């Protein structure tokens, strides 16, 4: 998103076909992909199969 | 996952970012490392025999 490669920091990222979320590894509990939920680390041509999507920013939704 | 219930699949690379947070390093080590890694399994696997 935006150029930069976000990795769950605790969990994995899932998709239902259409959407992506992020979700615990040992139970199916979907949550929407947020900077919280992520962090960033380097840019998005390096990692082996890297996919296009949009990681919410709280703060960005308010100021 | 198989020794504590059903065989739940997972890609191999995503498997090895799993054990690398079992040890304390983060998991954006090893996508950033991933063909040096591969590289460094393959050729102590070569060496045992
Ligand atoms: C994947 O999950 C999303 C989010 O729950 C689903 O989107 C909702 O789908 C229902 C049923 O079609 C709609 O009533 C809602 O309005 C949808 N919400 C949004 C925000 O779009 C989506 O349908 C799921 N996809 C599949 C293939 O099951
Ligand atoms: C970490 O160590 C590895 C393994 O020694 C380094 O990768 C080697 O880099 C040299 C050049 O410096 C190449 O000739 C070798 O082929 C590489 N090895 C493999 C297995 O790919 C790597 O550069 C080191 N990382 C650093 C110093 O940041
Ligand atoms: C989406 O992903 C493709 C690779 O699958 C990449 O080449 C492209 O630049 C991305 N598009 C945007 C808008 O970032």
């Amino acid at each position: 998103h935006d150029g930069k490669a976000h990795f769950p920091r605790e969990g994995v990222f899932v998709s239902n076909g259409t959407h992506w979320f992020v979700t615990q590894r040992n139970f199916y509990e979907p949550q929407i992909i947020t900077t919280d939920n992520t962090f960033v680390s380097g840019n998005c041509d390096v990692v082996i199969g890297i996919v296009n999507n949009t990681v919410y920013d709280p703060l960005q939704l308010e100021l | 996952t198989f020794g504590a219930g059903p065989a739940l699949q997972i890609p191999f690379p995503m498997q090895m970012a799993y054990r690398f947070n079992g040890i304390g390093v983060t998991q954006n080590v090893l996508y950033e490392n991933q063909k040096l890694i591969a590289n460094q399994f393959n050729s102590a696997i070569g060496k045992i025999q």
